[PDB]
């Protein structure tokens, strides 16, 4: 079940980095 | 055929949700 | 036949338009506040209404005329310091006439008195 | 799945659509004012007939001046106490008319100004000749803006609206032709045409309006009729803000849907400009385009029509959507520059023909435009 | 502070404020207290003064039915 | 005059870049915030991950901050830069 | 105007309490605001005039307590 040359990231956030992204969007 | 039509009440008491909105359902089965 | 307007309309319906618990007895709180307003130092009359009395009185004297902040203080230090002289007046003229309670003709007799009417 | 979220097409005229246009308009009819404080200006008759002049429409079309209604035929519609104390009544004798001043409404929210009589004349006048020229032939489009007094009612004056001139016109339609179709952009509720022509299924009187707490209250959408007058009286409820594409999808749909199942023979379209944005008293989001979209798109049926104007609080949004959709009937889009008028002053700081829409919220969703005009299409089955 | 679920469509359209066009109005029946949108009952208005809004799922109290 | 009212949205965007600036300094200057943070440069500039590397990084970063906190699955696609950001507040424990 | 009344009921009271008083008829309050008012005009009368002989458009607490001063009655900690 390896995922070679990954094209979907995801990252794990609190409510800081998750604020931080909506105020950037 | 059966097991829906004895089944019909409780399920749609379910569905409802609020005790007060199946109150008034009957209220308005009865009023039928 | 006397007759009168009332309503003041000549349509009706104009807003359909297109266009067990302790009491003190009547007397006991008030000497106990009369301290109260006594060791306290604060203006009695508030900031924002006597502010507002204050520039509604003075615009008919001169068109926009601005007051410093420390003006209208000085005015509200002044009027509360006028009205508890003009006060304690009162309750020597009041308790004068065998009395507790005072009455407007125990100011307009001690305004008299004082030469300002 | 009735409802589609289109944009606002341009306005493009049809060069085979020509029209004979006949324009009413009384040099008095801006000489009258409602009051001092009063919203309701007979004066944006005149500023919106000088951008006609100034414009150079007048060669596209026959100016004619109606003669004024006299008492009894007023009384084609009202009740004969009614227009007997419309010409009596003076803001002098007031006093001496304190009775009828609340059985007839008049005296606060229609106030009584002394050209009240000749002001009604002139706009029912209008409305009549502008029908009766239609009846005969001699015009394909009658414009009258000095009337549109939809909120009139038997015996009441409501709206700033005294005469029904509209009543009067589609009265003097129907001796000519069957089947009558009012159009009603007016943000208000066209109470007192509806309420004339409640029962009756000679006349289909159709309403684009705000329907909230929201003057005149009538308007409901199952306000569909009564009696033989059953599905014949469409009522279109909107919220604030309806912008031009949202306006053109309600009312383009809608319209067609009359044409091609009430099969009207004259068509009454009740342009009035408080559905522009900036009004006084209007709560919607039409620009000048999305005003006279709807004039444009009534002008593509060929039905004989009879073009007049009703409300419009702010004088120079409704003079100068008044004068690009009668520059409209005429088959010509008028340019975007204002020439030279009398009123120039008013129309700052850009000085053009467009009237520019608020950005507020569009808060007419799809779902409930959906549903409105799902309910209208469904009662519209019954008018073949 | 939970969410006004609608009755009739089960969902509580919020809106985001990014696009507030997304977001659907909501009312509360004066009697019940149920919520339901302003699209989900045909209504374009809040009703904020006059009568008190009934939602449908109460029973009426007078009704006209037809002899035949 | 220039957008015809229709910038009205810009009209706060010294208020909110500056919310932004704030947002991203206690982004660093907080404890239990910046290891997330570190947590996903060790994700992104380590490719070639399967998926159970994706769960042990989920309660990696699940241990870092309290039980009772919010998690937010902010996935993004080179392919479109479409973040589909999602909501397992409390779900994944 | 309408700030003559904001002078209120109780405020008067809380005067008449700093000025030892212990009972008050109901018809103090409204006279009692026009000996205020009275009081009012004539002080800022001559604050003003004051003010427009500086060549000046707004008064001063220097200005008042030397309109104060002309009436008689100094204040302290308000400048002069
Ligand atoms: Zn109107
Ligand atoms: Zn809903
Ligand atoms: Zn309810």
């Amino acid at each position: 079940g390896i995922i070679q040359n990954r094209s979907i990231f995801n990252l794990f956030a609190n409510t800081n980095i998750y604020i931080f992204f909506r105020h950037w969007t | 055929s059966l097991n829906e039509e004895v089944t019909f009440f409780e399920k749609a008491k379910r569905y409802i949700g609020n005790k007060h909105l199946y109150t008034e359902f009957l209220k308005i089965l009865n009023l039928y | 036949a006397r007759t009168k307007q009332t309503a003041r309309k000549s349509t009706g319906g104009k807003a359909p338009r297109k266009q067990k618990p302790h009491r003190y007895r009547p007397g006991t709180v008030a000497l106990r506040e009369i301290r109260r307003y006594q060791k306290s130092t604060e203006l009695l009359i508030r900031k924002l209404p006597f502010q507002r009395l204050v520039r509604e009185i003075a615009q008919d004297f001169k068109t926009d005329l601005r007051f410093q902040s420390s003006a209208v203080m000085a005015l509200q230090e002044a009027s509360e310091a006028y009205l508890v002289a003009l006060f304690e007046d009162t309750n020597l003229a009041a308790i004068h006439a065998k009395r507790v309670t005072i009455m407007p003709k125990d100011i307009q007799l001690a305004r008299r008195i004082r030469g300002e009417r | 799945m009735v409802y589609e979220a289109t944009p606002f097409d341009p306005i493009t005229v049809k060069p085979s659509d020509k029209r004979r246009v006949a324009y009413f308009y009384d040099a008095d009819v801006g000489n009258y004012a409602y009051g001092a404080g009063h919203p309701m200006k007979p004066h944006r008759i005149r500023m919106a007939h000088s951008l006609i002049m100034n414009y150079g429409l007048y060669k596209k079309m026959e100016i004619y001046r109606a003669k004024p209604a006299t008492k009894q035929e007023m009384c084609q519609f009202h009740t004969d106490e009614y227009i007997d104390f419309l010409s009596r009544v003076t803001p002098d004798n007031l006093e001496m008319f304190k009775r009828e001043s609340v059985k007839f409404n008049v005296g606060d929210d229609c106030p009584v100004f002394d050209g009240l009589y000749e002001y009604c004349s002139i706009s029912g006048g209008g409305s009549m000749e502008g029908a009766a020229r239609l009846n005969r032939g001699k015009c394909d489009v009658a414009v009258n803006y000095a009337g549109g007094l939809h909120h009139a009612k038997k015996s009441e004056a409501s709206g700033f609206c005294y005469l029904n001139d509209i009543v009067l016109g589609i009265i003097e339609l129907l001796r000519y032709h069957p089947r009558v179709l009012y159009i009603d952009i007016d943000v208000h509720h066209g109470d007192g045409v509806e309420e004339a022509f409640y029962t009756t299924d000679r006349v289909m009187t159709c309403s684009f309006h705000k329907y909230g707490e929201f003057f005149p209250g009538t308007g409901e959408l199952r306000d569909i009729g009564v009696g033989a007058g059953k599905n014949y009286a469409v009522n279109v409820p909107l919220r604030d803000g309806i912008d031009d594409a949202t306006y053109r999808s309600v009312f383009e749909p809608v319209i067609k849907k009359i044409m091609e199942w009430y099969q009207p023979s004259a068509v009454v379209l009740q342009c009035g400009g408080d559905s522009l944005s900036g009004d006084r008293l209007g709560c919607f989001n039409l620009s000048m385009e999305g005003h006279a979209n709807c004039v444009n798109y009534v002008k593509s049926f060929g039905i004989p029509m009879m073009v007049v104007g009703g409300g419009g609080y702010t004088m120079r949004n409704v003079a100068r959507t008044w004068c690009f959709e009668t520059g409209l009937l005429n088959n010509v889009v008028l340019d975007k520059d204002l020439p030279y008028n009398e009123y120039y002053e008013y129309y700052g700081p850009d000085y053009k023909l467009s009237v520019r829409p608020s950005n507020m919220f569009n808060v007419n969703t799809p779902e409930y435009l959906d549903k409105v005009m799902t309910n209208i299409f469904a009662n519209l089955e019954n008018t073949k | 502070g939970k969410f006004l679920i609608c009755y009739k469509c089960n969902q509580t359209r919020l809106g985001s404020w990014s696009h507030p066009e997304n977001s659907r109005l909501i009312m509360t029946c004066d009697y019940c207290q149920t919520p339901w949108h302003l699209d989900c009952v045909p209504r374009a208005s809040f009703k904020n003064l006059g009568s008190k809004w009934k939602c449908p799922l109460h029973s009426p109290t007078k009704v006209y039915k037809k002899i035949h | 005059q220039a957008y015809n009212n229709k910038a009205f949205k810009l009209y706060t965007i010294d208020k909110v870049t500056q919310s932004l600036v704030k947002h991203a300094h206690t982004l660093m200057t907080d404890a239990k915030t910046a290891e997330i943070m570190a947590l996903f440069v060790k994700d992104r500039n380590a490719s070639t991950t399967s998926a159970k590397d994706q769960i042990i990084y989920r309660l990696q970063v699940r241990s870092h901050m309290s039980n009772t906190e919010n998690m937010f699955r902010i996935e993004f696609d080179k392919r479109t830069l479409h973040v589909s950001i999602q909501y397992i507040a409390l779900d994944d424990l | 105007r309408d700030n003559i009344q904001g002078i209120t009921k109780p405020a008067i009271r809380r005067l008449a309490r700093r000025g030892g008083v212990k009972r008050i008829s109901g018809l103090i309050y409204e006279e009692t605001r026009g000996v205020l008012k009275v009081f009012l005009e004539n002080v800022i009368r001559d604050a003003v005039t004051y003010t427009e002989h500086a060549k000046r458009k707004t008064v001063t607490a220097m200005d008042v307590v030397y309109a104060l001063k002309r009436q008689g009655r100094t204040l302290y900690g308000f400048g002069g």
